[PDB]
C-alpha cells in the first residue's frame, strides 16, 4: 500500500536528530553537523498567529541542503498541506506548534503522496493520527522552554502502555482499545509487533546532548530539536548528533558535552 | 468464517423470535411461525439454563434454537456450543459475569447476538465477534417499547448521519462513539449496520412488532392466549406495513 | 387544503362535550346525555383499545368516535384509522411510546387531537398535522387547577402575541420554541388557528363553564353518571347563564 | 417573489472575494485586484455605521457593488444605507450591537442583507428575518481561521445530518435549532443553505481562502503589500482546488 | 388637579431634543440648532461626587435662553430640588446620573409646585416615578458611553409591556400590577389609556441623528442628549434635532447625517 511506502520512507531517519532553521545558513550548519534533516519555518515568546512558513523560504532551504526538507502544516489546514506537497517537500509536519486551524478535526493524510508527521501525546493519540494517515510520530512534551520533562511523560506514556499492551490478556485488548479511543486492529497491530507501528521520535526541550541521549535510551527512534537559541549552535549541533548516534557511551557522552557553552 | 457467521444470520431477517421456557412453549412458537426460540428457565442472579432443558427444546422443534449465556460467561458460552445450540445470545438480561469485558466471540463456532443502545455500543459487539445485533430497550417485563424506541432511532440516525458524513470527519466521528474505525467505515460504506439488527425490549403487542420494523429494524424479539398473540406478532411482522391486517390481528387479543 | 378539511372537522365540536367510554353502555349513556362525541378507552403500561371494543362503541352510537393512541406510536394511529375512527388522540394520558418525537400526523387522513401546555406545544403539534389541541392539566385527581393555569397560559400569550411589535415576533418564535409561520398566523387570527378543548380534573359543571368562560371550544370528562354528564353538557351550551349552572349543579351527589 | 430576488442578487457574488476598505484609494485597489465587492466602513470604541459622505465616495469611485455595516438591530441605520443606494446592507455583529434581543426586520426592505451566524439555527433565524445572504463568522481582526472552520464546519454539518434524516424527526431538530421548520425543510430539500453562504473571520493567507472554499463557502470576506496580497487571496479563491495556483500566489507575499 | 397641570406643561415638549449645557455660550448653540429645552448642569471618567449645579450658573443659562431650562437634583435630596425650584426653573430632573443620595426614597414630587422628570429603566419603575409626582418619564439607558443599546432595551421594555397590558384579560391585570410593583390605578390607568399617562423621553448614549430617528421609531416623546462631546456640536446638534423632526424620513435622515464629523 501507499502507506507502507511512506512508512517505509521514514524508516530512513532512524538514529536520526532533525533540526528546525529559519534560513539557508543554519540549514547549511544543520546539515554540516549531521543532522538526518531540517525542518523549514520562519512563537511562545512573541504570539501572533504562527502558519505555515512562506513557500519562498521553504524553496531556498531545500535548494541549500541534500538532506530531506520537512515544514509545518497547521493542524486540519490541509490546503497548507497541499501547497507544501506542492512545492516538493520531503515531510509535511502537521504540527500543534503552529496555531491549530481546526479544533475538531485533524488532516486527512492519506489523501496525500507526502509522507505526513504528527505530534502526540499518549498512545492512543499516537494510533489515532496513523490511522489518519501519518507514517512517523513524534511525542511532543512542551516547546520552546528548553524543559524535558514533559517529552520524558510522554515518551514514558507511550512505551509504557505499549509494554501493557504486549502482554495483555487478548480477551481484554477490546476493552483496551475504547478506554484507548484508538482503533482496534491498529492496537492489536500495535501489540503483536511490540512496538509503535511507525517511526516514533522525541520533542520538545531537548536542550543538551544528554538529553537527546536519554530520549534514545528511553526508546526513541530519533529526536526533533528547536540548537541555534544557545551559545554555538554548531558545535552544540554536533554535539547533540553524536549524542544520539552514540546514547548508550557515557565516555562518548561526556566528551560531546564538554565546554557546549550557553544552552 | 466471521462473514459466514454474519451470512447465516440473515436467515433471520424477517422473523420474530420468542423466549421459551418449556418443549410445549417452544412448540407453539414454532407453529406460530416463530422463526427461532431463546431457551431460558425463566431478583436473584440469572445464569445460563440447565443444559437438560435445553437439549429438550432442541429436540422438540426444528427451527433454530437460542440460548443465554451472562455478559463475559465465555465458558458458560463453551456448554452451549458444546450443546449445539444455534445461536448464543451473551445476554444483558441475565446477571452480567464480567463489568469490565464481553466473551471474546471470535473463539466460537457459534453465531453471537449482543444487546446494545447505540451505535458506537453495536459497533464494539461487532468487532468482538457478535454475528447479529439486538437493540435493547427496557431489560425488565416491562411491556413499555418506550426504551426501545429511543434506542432503535438512536442506531438508525447515527447510521444516517455517519451515511453523509465527511469523509475526513469520520475519524472524529468513531473516537466520539468509541467503535472501531474500520468498522465504522464499512458501516458508512454501505449505509447500514454491517450485521442483521432486531428490536427487543417490552415489545407486547403486534402494533409494536410493526412499529419496530417501520423504524428499520430486520426482526424482533418477544418475551392470557399466547399462542393466538405469538401468530398475531409474527403476522404483523411479516405484513408491517398493512394497517387493516394489523387490525385484524389486534382485534380481541384477550389482555397484553 | 386536506389540514384545512381537518380543521373543518373538528370545528363541528365547537361548543360540546368528549366523554370518556370504556364499553357501549357507557358510551350510550353519554350520547344520552349529549355528549357531542366519545372517546374510546379500556382504562402499569397503557395502549391503544382493543379494535374489538373499539368497533362496539362506533356502533353503538351516532356520534363520532375517538380513539386514543400512544404518543409517538404512528403505527396504533395506522391501526386506528383503518378501523374508521373520527378522531385519533395522540395522548400523553396513555403510556408514552417515543421521549422525542410525536406522531408525523400529515401522513394520515383522519384528523388528529393533541394536548399541550402553553402556547409553544400547541403550535409544534399543530406544525405536526395536529387538527385539534386540548390544553391539558391533571389528569385522574378532579382538580382544575392546572388545566386553568395551562389555559390561561396559552390565551394569555395569544393576547400578547396579538398586539406584539412586528419586529419581536421572530424573536418570540424563537423563545416559544414555535414555527415562526404558525404563530404569525396566530397572530393574525387572534386565537389558534385551530379548536381548543380543555382537559383534565373538569369535575363539575362549574369547571366545564369556567374552562369555557375562559375561552375554550369546549371540554374531555373523565354518585350518578348520567345526572353529571347532562349536567355537564347543559354547563358547556349554557356556560354563561348562573340560574342553569345553579339548576344542573343542586343536588349533582358525590362527584 | 420580492425575496428570491435579493438572493438572485447574491448570487452574482459567488466565487468571489469580498474587502474591506476605509478610503476611495483601498476600493480601487480592491476592485484592481478583483474583488467582487467592496465593504464601506471607517474602521476600543462604540463601532457604528460609517458616514454616508465616505460611502458615497466609494460607491462613486468603483463600478463593482458597494457594502456598508449596519449595527445589529439598527433599522434606522440600515432606513439611511438604503436611501443612499449602497448595494448590500451587513447588519454586521463586528459593530457595537445596537439591539441585544432583535435583529432588523430586513424583509421591511428593498436592499439585500448580509447576516452574520456561528451555526444552522441562526443561519435561518437571520434568513426568516429576511437575510439574504449569509457570512460563517469565526472571530474578528485575529488573523486566525479557527473559529471560522468551526463555524462552516458546525452548518455544513448540520445540513448534511438534515439532507439524510428521517422525516418524521424533523420536526424535534428544528425546536432543538430553535429555528423556523418551513426553512428547515427547505434546506433539507435543498441538500445546502437557501442562500449564498461566504466566510468571514481571521482568513488571512490565500491558502486560508482556498480552504475555506474547499470546505463549501460560496466566497469569503477579508478584513505588507496589500496589492499583492489582495490579487492572491482573489486567485486563491478562483482556483482554491489548484495548488500549484495556490503556491504560485503565496511564494514571496510577505508579512500577514 | 395640579398634577395634570404639570403633565400637561410637559405635552410642549413632545417632538423635542434636550441638550445638555454646562455655559452660555453652549445654551445658545442648543436653542439655535432648535433644541426644545436645554438641561443646565457643571461624569464617568472623572469620578468624584456629582450634586447640583451652583445656582450662579443656572441663573446665567435661564437668562441666556428663552427655552425652558431644566436642571438635575440628586435622587432623594429634596432640598437641592427646592433650591431649583426657588431659582424658578422650568423642570427638574431627579436624575441617575448624578450621585444618588437617598438610596431608598426618591423625592416627593407632588410637594412642588415645578414639574419634575425621572428616569426609568422599565414600566414598573415608571409608574413607581409617576405615582411620587414625576410629571415626565425618561428611559435611560447608560450614560456616557455613547452606546444606545441599553436605551433600546428600555424602550422595548416599557412600550412591550404597556402592548401586553393593554391587551391584557382584566381579571389578571391584578397579579400584574403585583409583578411590577406598581400602583393598580396607574396600571389600568396605562391600559385604558394605550400608553404612559406622562411624556415619554428616550435617554442615554444617543450619539448620532440615526439613534434619535430610532428611538422616535420605537415610540418615544423625544430624546434627551449629552453633542458637545463631539466634532462640531452645532452641525450635530442641527442634525439631531431635524432627525427627531423627520424621523420616518429616511432621505432627510441622509441628509442631515451625511459630514457630521467625528460623533
Amino acid at each position: 500500500s501507499p502507506f507502507s511506502v511512506k512508512v517505509g520512507l521514514a524508516q530512513m531517519l532512524r538514529g536520526g536528530v532533525i533540526m528546525d532553521v529559519v534560513n539557508a545558513e543554519q540549514a547549511r550548519i544543520a546539515e554540516e553537523a549531521g543532522a538526518c534533516a531540517v525542518m523549514a519555518l520562519e512563537i511562545r515568546a512573541q504570539g501572533g498567529v504562527a502558519r505555515m512558513s512562506d513557500p519562498q523560504m521553504i524553496k531556498e532551504i531545500k535548494q541549500a541542503v541534500t538532506i530531506p526538507v520537512m515544514a509545518k502544516a497547521r493542524i486540519g489546514h490541509f490546503v497548507e498541506a497541499q501547497i507544501l506537497e506542492a512545492i516538493g517537500i520531503d515531510y509535511i509536519d502537521e504540527s500543534e506548534v503552529l496555531t491549530l486551524a481546526d479544533e475538531d478535526h485533524h488532516i486527512n493524510k492519506h489523501n496525500f503522496r507526502i509522507p505526513f508527521v504528527c505530534g502526540c501525546r499518549n498512545l492512543g493519540e499516537a494510533l489515532r493520527r496513523i490511522r489518519e494517515g501519518a507514517a512517523m510520530i513524534r511525542t511532543k512534551g512542551e516547546a520552546g522552554t528548553g524543559n524535558i520533562i514533559e517529552a520524558v511523560r510522554h515518551v514514558r506514556s507511550v512505551n509504557g502502555d505499549i509494554r501493557v499492551l504486549r502482554n495483555m490478556d487478548d480477551d481484554e485488548v477490546f476493552t483496551f482499545a475504547k478506554k484507548l479511543a484508538a482503533p482496534y486492529d491498529l492496537v492489536m497491530q500495535t501489540k503483536q509487533l511490540g512496538r509503535l507501528p511507525v517511526v516514533q521520535f522525541a520533542a520538545g526541550g531537548v536542550a543538551t546532548p544528554a538529553d537527546a541521549a536519554l530520549m534514545m535510551q528511553l526508546g526513541c527512534d530519533g529526536v526533533f530539536v528547536g540548537i541555534f537559541k544557545s551559545g554555538d549552535p554548531a558545535r552544540r549541533a554536533r554535539a547533540i548528533v553524536q549524542a544520539v548516534t552514540h546514547y548508550s557511551d557515557p565516555e562518548m557522552l561526556v566528551e560531546v558535552s564538554c565546554g557546549l557553552g550557553e544552552a | 468464517p466471521f462473514s459466514v457467521k454474519v451470512g447465516l444470520a440473515q436467515v433471520l431477517r424477517g422473523g420474530a423470535i420468542v423466549e421459551v421456557s418449556s418443549v410445549n412453549q417452544a412448540k407453539l412458537a414454532e407453529s406460530a411461525g416463530a422463526c427461532s426460540v431463546i431457551v431460558s428457565d425463566p431478583g436473584g442472579v440469572r445464569r445460563m439454563p440447565d443444559p437438560v432443558l435445553i437439549k429438550e427444546v432442541k429436540r422438540a422443534v426444528s427451527v433454530p434454537v437460542m440460548a443465554r449465556a451472562r455478559v463475559g460467561h465465555f465458558v458458560e458460552a463453551q456448554i452451549l456450543e458444546s450443546l449445539a445450540v444455534d445461536y448464543i445470545d451473551e445476554s444483558e438480561i441475565i446477571s452480567v459475569a464480567d463489568d469490565d469485558h464481553f466473551i471474546n466471540k471470535h473463539n466460537f463456532r457459534s453465531p453471537f447476538i449482543c444487546g446494545c443502545r447505540d451505535t458506537g455500543e453495536a459497533l464494539r459487539r461487532i468487532r468482538e465477534g457478535a454475528a447479529m445485533i439486538r437493540i435493547q430497550g427496557d431489560l425488565t417485563a416491562t411491556g413499555n417499547i418506550a426504551e426501545t424506541v429511543k434506542n432503535v432511532r438512536s442506531l438508525m440516525g447515527e447510521v444516517r448521519v455517519l451515511n453523509n458524513m465527511d469523509d475526513d470527519e469520520v475519524f472524529t466521528f468513531a473516537k466520539k462513539i468509541s467503535a472501531p474505525y474500520d468498522l465504522v467505515a464499512q458501516t458508512k460504506q454501505m449505509g447500514r449496520v454491517p450485521v442483521v439488527q432486531f428490536a427487543s425490549g417490552g415489545i407486547t403487542t403486534p402494533a409494536d412488532a410493526a412499529l419496530m420494523m417501520q423504524l428499520g429494524c430486520d426482526g424482533v424479539f418477544v418475551g392470557p392466549d399466547p399462542f393466538k398473540k405469538l401468530r398475531s406478532i409474527v403476522q404483523a411482522v411479516q405484513h408491517y406495513n398493512d394497517p387493516h391486517v394489523l387490525a385484524e390481528m389486534s382485534s380481541g387479543l384477550e389482555n397484553a
